[PDB]
């Protein structure tokens, strides 16, 4: 501990560097929004979305895109 | 047309050039109680155009020990590269908008050393060579952060193209977020265009050793680059860090704040020059390896974590 | 030969209207000329020859050129204001237009109750049923070769052991 | 890349041709090595570009960082035979015999 | 600021990607019409110069499958305008 | 061809500069301190390189590899360097 | 303009002819940047950016520089040996005439050179429509699809460092 | 060597060879043996003596260029078949290529040159690694793909390498030498039986590892690089002499012992495909082998050389002793013929 | 291969990429996707020597996406024989070569 201060008066930027090294290796394990980033850029479309044949076993798939069925982003709209 | 653009960007740029450095030789005198140079022309702005005429009617001169074109090729390539990077700079329409724009201005910045490492082999003097391998030296070290400190700042804007980062900074400048390293990216600056805190690569006291053999013409061209690139790097800070405010409706404000800001920041290298001794070689080296290198790879991740857990992934394109 | 199709055959009626008008309504013409559009799609996609999908093809520029025939015929004027806008930007941004925007996207809320779709509800995959037999042997994929046969059995004590130079093992 | 890629093959075997009959200084040869690499980098990335092949893109940089350590190396041993020898020349990498 | 303006701009980010989503559709009928066009285009020449050409059939794929092949920018321009070949090769490249 | 444009004029400026300039006037420095610099900040260049695709990765899907990835990757560099300051290296 | 790659690599090959003829250390580097810069080109001009740009970032000037800077402690001054410096740019110049009747005499060989088909293929196919399809996308596979190839390198680098210093040692 | 960059290096020596091994990804079996490469010269130049510095840049430039030619096998492949490994369809060339630049890292034949170099100039130890633990990595390359090269190449990089190592045998007096001479030689039926039966290649490798790996802890026990050196074994170390005459009767092709089954089954697995012609010609000269093998037994052990009164010294003092691994691998060497039948 | 760690420990880091028909990134497919996919559902089960006989039309054309050299042939022999012609004044490029555009 007593070195640790000295440290921080003394070589104070190894101090603030190691510092950041692990709150960049914690904030990430331990945050409400991490989960997002894999969705918010799955979901972002850049492939055209191709639809499947309707056998008519499918009550999941949405027919239509504004159809209350399928996927939605609202988590993404008010996020 | 693109000829008529391609004029107004290197005219204008060269012309800015020569007045930089009048206007170093009076912001330096006021700042040491002297006028500065004010009785050729009125108020010294027929200055630069005066001992530029000198530098190339004085004859250029081939030291006996010296190779001709590692010695010609030397100042070309250095205002070749550092006018060739005003190419694809953001103001806010580029000349040339490329998709990787950034890594343009990094690989162009990096060829510099060369001219710098053939200049000192090609002089054929002790005092060029020892000059040469201690600023290449210098130069390389500070790419190596001068690079890090760049690949924040992407992760933050999401693309490599400077054109990214008018849309990045229409809120907030990057210098809030970010701050720490514009220290760190004004400080490579300084050091890449070798101006005085970091003047090493050409101490006068110390080696009165890159122009050491070089006069006239060839001691110009090099001298034009490297004002250029003292703007350059300096708008480079003033597109990246600090967002000049854009309107779609007015392009010319974006331009007219980025006239401001590069102006002051330019002012700034000026103002630091006069204002501080010389750091020693290893002092130098001391400074980028173990004061910033560390400091950088780290921020560097928290640059690839506060994306994640913030979910802020910036969006492509 | 290559079977190409005839000019004739593929000479139907398109847009031809500036990528910026199709962008201005692209958000109206993803919701209503899909049901079309993705029939052409899905014919596309399973059947990779576009020869063999041809016809689905006229059918969605026609659907589109009267979806534009009918805003030809209602809430023109804004259309008119919001592409004009939208064009001037370089990358055609969407928000620098978006006074323009709200006016036809509401006019087209009460002249032809069409919707803008909300943020998404458009990348969803959809399905839409085709008459088309699923191509069977897309790909035209000829005949697999039949895998070596199996030796089949249980193991016994090798015959007569190793039967190395002169050794009874 | 019919005869485009016949010209980087030519040039990967200028170099093959130049590595392997020495002249005097080493470092022309560690040089010519390196001619080799960024051979092999460029048709690398000229198949993968024009296969549209992005899965292999990951290749043609794992060549140049394998590459620069290899020289690396290669360099270090040349520093240290001009502190053994004052020279690189090879003919003082005669003692083996 | 920067955490909330991403996400902001992430959201338009979707917003455009489905536009073109949606005119895909049109495109691809666009596409494959012309596609063939310039194939036909092409045989019609191809007819013209290879019928004296002896015991050359028009057309035949090099590729003994059936299945529909895309062709090679290569093949659509070869023999069409230079520029136009250009202009394929390198007009993305040099932009605009 | 518009980047030619402006390149051939940026090099036909300076060698119109460097002509006229010529034109109107009518042995054992070493020290393994530098190799060794050399050689490091390609070790670092590298590096630049691994990590330059970054801003493209960010947009993976996967998120959880992309950082486990980076974060290994610049801490065990930081180590390498940790190690040239602990030798003699860095020192000069 | 369509030999813009034919000619490109052509100067690819000189250049590497340059260095194969093994002209004084340092000038011999100036030939590796040259051929480098060329090949960049090559790499920008079949569509590759990032794979390209990458080659000036860290070969152009950050490795070469390296050389150039060994090439300036280590290798003499090539003295009293210049003079062939001389010699060696005849016979590259001699030697590149040679190739350009050469090729010239390969482009006889119908039986490839496709002069006629110069510019017909320097690239094959395209994404027309496509969005993401950018050199890079690719490169970054290395941080998820494909990590073996960041493991196996940043071992390399790591382990670069030790070796380095204790083989420097 | 500050022990963590023991570790290091030492990891990368042995990830090399491992990385080779596993992956299937040509690419990936590339840099395994880059690795190896950049592993093993920090080691060489351990001592730093003026020889060792040109051992190791001769080492690393013959290592290099063949490791730029297997890459450029690799990158052609790539475009004629999109795959990252060889396949039947490879073009011939491609293989042949690939044949050279793997003989030259494994040191075969007309490329045999290096390797005695470079086996004089480093210590014993780091000899024993450059000779067995860098050849395992690229034989599995060759071994991998061996239904594809040439079986007319293969038979000639075998002849010769076989001439090449007994020839220079015979002339050479340091024992560094002789094992990299002999090891060029052992290394040659290897590559004889490859197109044909892989798994011999195998057999007739770990046995040379066997009979190599205890012959060389027996050079350093008295750290003899001389035969003159080795001849005084009967003062310094009166127990090795009877093993050290076996396994060097064993390296040969001699019947009772282990070492004549690799030259048993290669010649049978041969005449089974008929070179009956090739296998004749590399036997006989395989004796040529034996009589340098045969002139070292006779200065270590069947006669006395004259030594030093300054051994009587090295009496005296303890022996560090030699690691059991000598033992356990001096007769599973010299005597397990009578277990052949298993071992193939 | 010479020793498999990977399909004992079941790791997968060196086979997901070792065609073009593998997994490429966003689901954008290579070229010549069409064809390996034809050649090696083939060769699966047979093995190569007897991939090389049976399985020689899928290789046939495959050699034949990527390489594209027999159209390469072709084309160029058109070319030829179009100069040849053009130089008897035979061949005059039709205005569509210059027509209207389609959208
Ligand atoms: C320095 C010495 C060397 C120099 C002089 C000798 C030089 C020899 C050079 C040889 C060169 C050629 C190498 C090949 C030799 C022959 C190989 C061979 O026979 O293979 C087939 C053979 C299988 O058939 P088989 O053993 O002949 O059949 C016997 C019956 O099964 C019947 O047997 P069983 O199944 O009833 O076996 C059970 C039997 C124990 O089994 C045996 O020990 C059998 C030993 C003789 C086997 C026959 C070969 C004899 C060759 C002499 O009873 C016991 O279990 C008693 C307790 C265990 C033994 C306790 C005493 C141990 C010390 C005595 O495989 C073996 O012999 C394996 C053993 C290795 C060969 C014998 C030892 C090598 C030669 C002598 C070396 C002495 C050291
Ligand atoms: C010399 C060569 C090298 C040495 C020899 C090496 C020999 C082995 C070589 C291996 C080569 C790679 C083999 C694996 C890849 C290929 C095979 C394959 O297909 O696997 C893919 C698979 C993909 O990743 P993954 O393992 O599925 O990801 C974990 C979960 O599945 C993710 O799913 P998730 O939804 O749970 O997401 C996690 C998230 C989830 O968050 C939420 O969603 C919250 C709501 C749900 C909560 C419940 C679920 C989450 C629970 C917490 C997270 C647990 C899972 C994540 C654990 C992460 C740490 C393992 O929570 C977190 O963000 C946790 C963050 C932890 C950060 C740790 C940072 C360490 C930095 C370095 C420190 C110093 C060292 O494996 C990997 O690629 C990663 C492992 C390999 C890493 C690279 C190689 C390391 C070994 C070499 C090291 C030395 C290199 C020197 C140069
Ligand atoms: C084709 C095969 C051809 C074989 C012959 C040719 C190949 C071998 C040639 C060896 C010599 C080559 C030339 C080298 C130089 C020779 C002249 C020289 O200067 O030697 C110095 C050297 C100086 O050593 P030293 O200073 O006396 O050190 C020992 C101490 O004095 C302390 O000594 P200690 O008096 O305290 O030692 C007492 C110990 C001495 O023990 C030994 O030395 C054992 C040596 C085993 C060697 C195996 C070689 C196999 C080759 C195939 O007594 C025992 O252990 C009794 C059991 C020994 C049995 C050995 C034979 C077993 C064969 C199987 C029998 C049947 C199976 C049932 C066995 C039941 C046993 C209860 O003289 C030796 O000691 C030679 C030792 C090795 C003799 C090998 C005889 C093998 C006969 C076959
Ligand atoms: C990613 C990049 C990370 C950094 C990579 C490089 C790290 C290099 C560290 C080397 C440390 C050992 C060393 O050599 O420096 C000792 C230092 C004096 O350094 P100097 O005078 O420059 O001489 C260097 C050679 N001795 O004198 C010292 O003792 C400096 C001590 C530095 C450590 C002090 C304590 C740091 C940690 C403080 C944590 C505070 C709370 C953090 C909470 C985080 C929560 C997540
Ligand atoms: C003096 C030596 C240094 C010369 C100045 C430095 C030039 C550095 C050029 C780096 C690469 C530039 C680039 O990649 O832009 C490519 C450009 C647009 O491509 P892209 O970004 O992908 O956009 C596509 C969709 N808009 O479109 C292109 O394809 C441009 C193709 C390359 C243009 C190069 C311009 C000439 C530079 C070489 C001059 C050679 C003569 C001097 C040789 C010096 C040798 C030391
Ligand atoms: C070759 C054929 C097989 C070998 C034949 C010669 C065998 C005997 C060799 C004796 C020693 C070498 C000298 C004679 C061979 C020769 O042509 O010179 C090679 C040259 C020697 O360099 P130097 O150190 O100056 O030796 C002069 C000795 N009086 O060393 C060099 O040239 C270094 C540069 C090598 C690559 C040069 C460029 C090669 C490609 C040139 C263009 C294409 C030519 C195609 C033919």
């Amino acid at each position: 501990s007593a070195f640790l201060k000295n440290a921080w008066a003394k070589e104070p930027v190894l101090v603030v560097s190691f510092s950041v090294w692990g709150l960049a290796i914690i904030m990430p394990m331990i945050s409400p929004y991490t989960k997002y980033a894999s969705m918010i850029n799955k979901a972002t479309p850049y492939n055209y979305p191709v639809p499947v044949r309707d056998d008519g076993n499918m009550p999941d798939v949405p027919s239509h895109p504004q159809d209350p069925l399928g996927p939605s982003l609202d988590w993404l709209k008010n996020l | 047309m693109f000829f008529i653009n391609i004029l107004t960007l290197l005219v204008p740029i060269l012309i800015a050039m020569a007045f930089l450095t009048l206007v170093e030789r009076k912001i330096l005198g006021y700042m040491q109680l002297r006028k500065g140079p004010n009785i050729v022309g009125p108020y010294g702005i027929l200055q630069p155009f005066a001992d530029a005429m000198k530098l190339f009617m004085k004859e250029p001169m081939r030291p006996l020990t010296t190779s001709m074109s590692l010695f010609i090729i030397a100042p070309t390539l250095s205002l070749t590269l550092a006018l060739s990077l005003w190419v694809p700079l953001p103001m806010p329409h580029p000349l040339i908008n490329l998709n990787l724009g950034i890594l343009f201005i990094l690989a162009t910045s990096s060829l510099s050393v060369y001219s710098i490492l053939w200049s000192g082999w090609a002089s054929n003097s002790k005092y060029s060579l020892f000059g040469a391998l201690r600023a290449v030296a210098q130069t390389i070290s500070y790419e190596v952060t001068m690079a890090i400190i760049l690949l924040s700042v992407l992760l933050m804007n999401g693309s490599y193209s400077l054109q990214t980062l008018i849309t990045t900074q229409e809120h907030m400048w990057l210098l809030l977020p970010a701050w720490p390293m514009a220290m760190m990216w004004f400080i490579s600056t300084l050091a890449e265009t070798n101006r005085a805190p970091f003047d090493l690569t050409e101490g006068e006291s110390e080696l009165v050793g890159f122009n050491v053999e070089y006069a006239a013409g060839p001691f110009a061209l090099f001298f034009m680059a490297e004002y250029t690139n003292i703007i350059l790097m300096n708008a480079l800070t003033t597109i990246i860090f600090l967002g000049p405010l854009y309107y779609i409706n007015l392009p010319e404000l974006y331009s007219t704040n980025f006239m401001m800001e590069a102006l002051l920041l330019s002012s700034t290298f000026l103002w630091i020059r006069a204002s501080y001794p010389r750091f020693r070689y290893d002092q130098l080296m001391h400074l980028l390896w173990k004061n910033f290198l560390p400091l950088t790879l780290a921020l560097c991740m928290w640059h690839i974590s506060l994306p994640i857990f913030t979910a802020g992934v910036p969006p492509y394109m | 030969i290559v079977e190409l199709p005839t000019l004739e055959e593929l000479k139907v009626e398109e847009v031809k209207v500036s990528s910026a008008v199709l962008k201005a309504a692209a958000h109206h013409y993803g919701a209503q000329c899909d049901k079309t559009n993705k029939e052409f799609m899905l014919c596309r996609w399973e059947e990779k020859d576009p020869r063999r999908c041809l016809k689905e093809g006229k059918l969605v520029n026609g659907c589109a050129l009267n979806f534009f025939r009918q805003i030809k015929s209602h809430c023109a004027e804004p259309f008119t204001e919001y592409w004009t806008c939208l064009d001037y930007s370089n990358m055609q941004l969407f928000r620098h237009c978006r006074q323009q925007q709200a006016k036809f996207d509401q006019c087209v809320l009460d002249k032809l109750g069409w919707v803008r779709p909300d943020l998404g509800q458009l990348s969803k995959v959809t399905k839409v049923k085709t008459d088309r037999p699923l191509p069977e042997n897309p790909y035209h994929s000829r005949a697999r070769p039949e895998p070596n046969p199996v030796i089949e059995g249980d193991l016994k004590p090798a015959k007569h052991g190793t039967r190395f130079f002169f050794w009874t093992v | 890349m019919p005869s485009t890629f016949f010209n980087l093959t030519m040039a990967f075997s200028l170099s093959l041709l130049g590595t392997l009959m020495f002249r005097s200084h080493l470092m022309s040869t560690l040089l010519c090595l390196e001619g080799m690499v960024l051979s092999l980098f460029i048709m690398t990335s000229v198949t993968s570009l024009n296969s549209n092949s992005m899965s292999s893109m990951p290749i043609p940089i794992t060549i140049l960082v394998f590459a620069a350590c290899e020289a690396a190396v290669g360099l270090a041993l040349l520093v240290k035979v001009s502190n053994t020898y004052g020279t690189d020349y090879v003919q003082n990498l005669n003692l083996l015999q | 600021r920067m955490m909330r303006w991403n996400q902001e701009r992430r959201r338009l980010l979707i917003e455009d990607l489905e536009a073109r989503i949606a005119l895909m559709p049109l495109f691809q009928a666009e596409k494959d019409r012309r596609t063939l066009q310039i194939l036909r285009e092409n045989l019609e020449e191809e007819a013209i110069i290879m019928k004296d050409v002896p015991n050359w059939k028009v057309g035949e794929s090099v590729f003994h499958t059936t299945r529909w092949v895309p062709p090679l920018i290569g093949e659509m321009y070869g023999l069409r305008t230079k520029e136009e070949m250009s202009n394929a090769n390198f007009g993305f490249t040099w932009y605009t | 061809m518009n980047l030619y444009t402006v390149i051939f004029i940026n090099i036909l400026l300076s060698l119109t500069l460097i002509l006229v300039a010529f034109w109107l006037p009518q042995r054992l420095p070493f020290s393994m301190k530098f190799f060794l610099v050399a050689i490091t900040f390609l070790l670092f260049d590298l590096e630049i390189a691994l990590l330059l695709p970054l801003p493209w990765a960010i947009q993976t899907i996967k998120t959880s590899t992309m950082m486990i990835m980076a974060f290994i990757l610049v801490t065990i560099l930081s180590l390498g360097l940790a190690y040239e300051w602990t030798q003699k290296g860095l020192e000069w | 303009m369509n030999n813009y790659i034919f000619v490109l690599s052509s100067l690819f090959l000189v250049g590497c002819l340059g260095l194969a003829l093994k002209p004084s250390p340092i000038y011999g580097g100036l030939g590796l940047i040259v051929s480098g810069f060329v090949g960049c080109l090559m790499v920008l001009g079949f569509g590759g950016s990032f794979l390209g740009l990458m080659v000036f970032l860290i070969y152009l000037g950050g490795m070469l520089v390296v050389f150039g800077y060994t090439t300036a402690m280590a290798t003499e001054e090539y003295p009293e040996t210049w003079g062939s410096n001389w010699l060696i740019l005849g016979f590259l110049v001699l030697g590149v005439i040679m190739e350009v009747f050469l090729i010239c005499v390969l482009n006889y060989y119908d039986e490839v050179i496709n002069l006629d088909g110069l510019g017909d293929w320097l690239m094959y196919e395209v994404d027309d429509v496509g969005v993401m399809l950018e050199g890079g996308i690719g490169v970054a596979a290395m941080y998820s699809c494909a990590t073996w190839m960041m493991v196996v390198a940043g071992w390399s680098l790591f382990a670069g460092i030790f070796i380095i210093i204790e083989i420097t040692r | 060597m500050n022990p963590i960059t023991l570790a290091i290096i030492y990891f990368t020596i042995f990830l090399g060879p491992v990385i080779t091994m596993s992956s299937t990804n040509l690419m990936l079996m590339w840099v395994g043996l880059e690795f190896s490469l950049l592993a093993i010269i920090p080691m060489l130049i351990n001592k730093k003596n003026p020889r060792s510095t040109e051992a190791a840049t001769k080492y690393f430039v013959t290592q290099a260029t063949a490791s730029m030619i297997i890459l450029l096998a690799i990158v052609l492949n790539y475009k004629q078949l999109g795959t990252w490994m060889f396949q039947q369809q490879t073009n011939g060339l491609i293989l042949n290529m690939t044949l050279m630049a793997l003989s030259m890292k494994l040191g075969l034949a007309p490329f045999h040159f290096w390797l005695p170099e470079v086996t004089q100039g480093i210590p014993l130890h780091m000899g024993l690694i450059l000779l067995t633990w860098q050849k395992i990595a690229p034989l599995s390359i060759l071994i991998q793909i061996y239904p594809l090269l040439n079986s007319t190449i293969i038979l000639m990089l075998a002849i010769t390498s076989i001439f090449m190592g007994a020839w220079g045998g015979l002339n050479q007096t340091q024992m560094r030498k002789i094992m990299a001479y002999s090891s060029i030689a052992h290394m040659g039926w290897m590559l004889a039986i490859l197109p044909y039966n892989p798994s011999l290649t195998l057999l007739n490798l770990m046995i040379y590892i066997i009979l190599t790996a205890p012959m060389f802890m027996a050079l350093m026990l008295n750290n003899s690089m001389t035969i003159n050196s080795i001849s005084l074994l009967w003062n310094k170390t009166p127990a090795m002499l009877t093993m050290i005459s076996l396994m060097l009767l064993s390296l040969g092709g001699l019947p009772p012992l282990t070492g004549f089954l690799p030259k048993w089954i290669i010649i049978t697995e041969l005449m089974k495909n008929n070179c009956l012609i090739m296998a004749t010609l590399m036997a006989m000269m395989a004796l040529l082998n034996l009589f340098f093998y045969t002139r070292l037994i006779y200065s270590t052990s069947l006669t006395m050389f004259p030594t030093n009164n300054n051994s009587k010294m090295m009496t005296h003092q303890t022996k560090t002793k030699p690691n059991l691994m000598f033992s356990t691998l001096a007769i599973m060497s010299t005597m397990t013929l009578p277990l052949a039948p298993q071992l193939i | 291969p010479f020793l498999d760690i990977q399909k004992k420990l079941g790791i997968s880091l060196d086979r997901h990429f070792m065609f073009l028909s593998a997994e490429q990134p966003y689901k954008n497919a290579a070229r010549c996707h069409a064809f390996e996919k034809e050649w090696i559902e083939c060769a699966h089960g047979i093995g190569g020597t007897r991939a090389k006989k049976e399985c020689k039309i899928e290789f046939d054309d495959f050699e034949e996406c990527l390489l594209r050299y027999k159209t390469m042939r072709r084309m160029h022999d058109i070319k030829k024989q179009r100069e040849k012609l053009m130089k008897e004044g035979k061949y005059t490029p039709p205005p569509h070569h210059s027509g209207r555009e389609e959208p």
